[PDB]
C-alpha cells in the first residue's frame, strides 16, 4: 500500500526501507535561441536514495552525457532512475537490501516495478507523506558534488551527520524534512539560519553545522517559523 | 440440424442457446431445443428465475456426439450428458420434435452474427482451457477463477486461459526494460504467438471464447482475460498486417453483440480508451472505434 502518517513510525522500524526521489535527475537551463526560440541545456542530475533509518544516502549522480542523443528526456528519466535504482539494490548484499522501496513520485511505480522483477519480495510503494526531498540540491555540499562531476558517479552520504548519537531516527527524519521544507519554501533565508554565526562550523565530513542540543533547537523553531511566515505571505492570511 | 433434448423442465429458466434466449415456466412441458445449425461449436446457458445468481452452461460440438440436458435435483442444476447410443438418441429425436414439445433454433438467414463470433473458438482448444478430459463438453459458470487470478483456489474448476502479465519477466527481456514495457510487440510475436499460441488463429479464439464467457456468464476472469489479450495486440507497434485488420472485425461484431446496459461491468474504460484513442494501433481499429463512438460514447 501507500505510506503516510497512520503508520509513520514504521518508516524507523527494522525492515530496511529506501525512500527514492527522481525529480533532481533530468535537470535543465530554460534560455532563448539566436532566431528567437527557447532552448534548453541539460545540467547533472541526481538520484536521491535514502534508508530513513540510518541516514544513509546514496547519491547516484546523473551526468548530461547520458541525455545525448535520447528523446522524451522526462520519460527516459524515470526509466533511468529505475536502472540505478534496481543496480544499487543488486551491489548490495542480500541482508542489506530493502524490504520496501518507496517513491515519492507515482510515476516511478511501473518503471521501478519493472526494473525489480528479479526481486519479487521487494515491496515497491507510493506516499501520500508530502516530502521535500526536491531540495536536496540546496545542500551546498550535494550541489557541489553533483555539478563537478565528469562522470557518473555514485557518493555516499550520512544526512544525518552524527545526529544518531544523541537523538532516533524518528527525531533525525523530522529535523531533516524540517530542515528541507524550510530550504525549499526560502532557500536563501534557510541558509541564512544556518549560516547566521561563522563560530558554529560544519565538520569537514558532514553536510550540516555543528550545532548543540539547545542550538538545534532554536534552529528548528526559526525553521518552523520561516515556513508559517511564507504561508501567511502566500495566502494573505 | 442436431437436437439437444431436455428430459424436464422442472425449474423456471431462461435458456440461453448461442446467443438467443427464451423463458421456460416452473414444470413447463419443455423437452428442448431443435433445429440447431450445426457448427463447429455452440453454447447452452442456463439462469433460474428464482435465483439470479450462478449463470452456468455447456460449451459444445454437435459433431463430436449426441447430447441432452436432465435437470438434477440433488445439485439443483440442468446437467448435460451423452448419450452413447445413437439409436436410442435418434429414436427420440426423430419423435419428441414430431409432437410439437421443443423450440426452433431461430436462425435468420443473413444473420452470420453467431459464426463471427466464434469463427476462431474451437471445441479442443475450450477443453484445454476447461480441464474435464471425461466428457466432451465443457461446463462454464459465473463463478470460476482463471488460473492467473488463483495466483495472486480449486484447481479442477479454473479457467486455464494463458496468463498475460504485462510486468512479469516472461513479458520484458532483462536488458529491455523499458523498450519491453512501453512496445509489448516481443511478447505478443516472440513469446505469445511464436512460442506459446503458435499462430494467431489460437490467438483469436482464446480471446473470442474469453469474451463470450464473460458476456454470457459474467465470468470475471474471462472479461480481464479478453481486454488483456486486446490490449497486448494495440500495446505493440509492430503486429502482422492480417491481425489488424482481423482484429477491428472480430471486436466490431463483439461491441455489436453486447447487451446496451450492461456496458458499465463488460467493458473497461481504461483498455478502450488507450486501444482506441492512444495505442500504436489507434487508427487500425476503424470500424471498433465508430461502433463504440455511436453505440458507447459514454465510457470514451
Ligand atoms: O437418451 C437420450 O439421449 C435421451 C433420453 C431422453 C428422454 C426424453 C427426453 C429427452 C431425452 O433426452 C435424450
Amino acid at each position: 500500500g501507500a505510506m503516510n502518517s497512520s503508520n509513520y513510525a514504521e518508516l524507523f522500524n527494522n525492515d530496511i526501507k529506501l525512500f527514492v526521489d527522481d525529480t533532481n535527475v533530468y535537470r535543465v537551463t530554460v534560455h532563448k535561441t539566436f532566431e528567437g526560440n527557447v532552448a534548453t541545456k541539460a545540467i547533472n542530475g541526481c538520484i536521491f536514495t535514502l534508508n530513513p533509518k540510518t541516514g544513509h544516502l546514496f547519491l547516484k549522480i546523473i551526468h548530461t552525457s547520458v541525455w545525448a542523443g535520447q528523446k522524451r528526456l522526462s520519460q527516459l528519466a524515470k526509466w533511468k532512475t529505475a536502472e540505478e535504482v534496481s543496480a544499487l539494490v543488486r551491489s548490495l548484499p542480500k541482508e542489506e537490501q530493502p524490504k520496501q522501496i518507496i517513491v515519492t513520485r507515482k510515476a516511478m511505480l511501473d518503471p521501478l516495478e519493472v526494473h525489480m522483477l528479479d526481486f519479487p519480495n521487494i515491496a515497491i510503494r507510493p506516499t501520500e507523506l508530502r516530502l521535500p526531498f526536491s531540495a536536496a540540491m540546496s545542500i551546498d555540499k550535494l550541489s557541489d558534488v553533483v555539478m563537478k562531476a565528469t562522470e557518473p558517479q555514485m557518493v555516499l552520504f550520512n544526512i544525518y551527520d552524527d545526529w544518531l548519537d544523541r537523538i532516533s531516527s524518528y527525531t533525525a527524519f523530522s529535523r531533516l524534512t524540517l530542515l528541507l521544507r524550510a530550504l525549499k519554501t526560502n532557500e536563501e533565508s534557510a541558509k541564512m539560519i544556518l549560516l547566521s554565526d561563522p563560530t558554529i562550523t560544519i565538520k569537514s565530513y558532514h553536510l550540516w553545522p555543528s550545532f548543540t542540543d539547545e542550538q538545534w533547537i532554536t534552529i528548528e523553531s526559526q525553521m518552523r517559523d520561516l515556513i508559517l511566515t511564507e504561508y501567511g505571505r502566500k495566502y494573505n492570511v | 440440424m442436431n437436437t439437444v433434448p431436455f428430459t424436464s423442465a422442472p425449474i423456471e429458466v431462461t435458456i440461453g442457446i448461442d446467443q438467443y434466449s427464451f423463458n421456460v415456466k416452473e414444470n413447463q412441458p419443455f423437452h428442448g431445443i431443435k433445429d440447431i445449425p450445426i457448427g463447429h461449436v455452440h453454447v447452452i446457458h442456463f439462469q433460474h428465475a428464482d435465483n439470479s445468481s450462478m449463470r452456468y452452461g455447456y460449451w459444445f460440438d454437435c459433431r463430436m456426439g449426441n447430447f441432452y440436458i436432465q435437470y438434477d435435483p440433488k445439485d439443483g442444476l440442468y446437467k448435460m450428458m451423452e448419450e452413447r447410443d445413437g439409436a436410442k438418441f435418434e429414436n427420440i429425436v426423430h419423435n419428441f420434435k414430431e409432437r410439437q414439445m421443443m423450440v426452433s433454433y431461430p436462425k435468420i438467414d443473413e444473420d452470420d452474427t453467431w459464426y463471427n463470433l466464434t469463427e476462431f473458438v474451437q471445441m479442443d482448444k475450450i477443453r484445454k482451457i476447461v480441464r474435464k478430459d471425461e466428457n466432451q463438453f465443457s461446463y462454464v459458470d459465473s463463478s470460476m477463477t482463471t488460473v492467473q487470478e488463483n495466483e495472486l483456489s480449486d484447481p479442477a474448476h479454473s479457467l486455464n486461459y494463458t496468463v498475460i502479465n504485462f510486468k512479469s519477466r516472461e513479458a520484458i527481456r532483462p536488458g529491455h526494460e523499458m523498450e519491453d514495457f512501453l512496445d509489448k510487440s516481443y511478447y505478443l510475436n516472440t513469446v505469445m504467438l511464436q512460442g506459446i499460441f503458435k499462430n494467431s488463429s489460437n490467438y483469436f479464439g482464446e480471446l473470442q471464447f474469453a469474451f463470450l464467457n464473460a458476456m454470457f456468464f459474467g465470468n470475471y476472469g474471462s472479461s480481464l482475460q479478453w481486454h488483456a489479450m486486446i490490449e497486448l495486440i494495440c500495446s505493440s507497434a509492430t503486429v502482422p498486417k492480417h491481425m489488424l485488420d482481423k482484429l477491428d472485425e472480430i471486436l466490431y461484431y463483439q461491441i455489436k453483440t453486447l447487451p446496451e446496459q450492461y456496458s458499465d461491468i463488460l467493458l473497461n474504460e481504461r483498455v478502450w480508451n488507450i486501444c482506441l484513442y492512444s495505442s500504436f494501433q489507434k487508427n487500425s481499429l476503424h470500424n471498433t472505434e465508430k461502433i463504440m463512438e455511436n453505440k458507447y460514447p459514454e465510457l470514451l
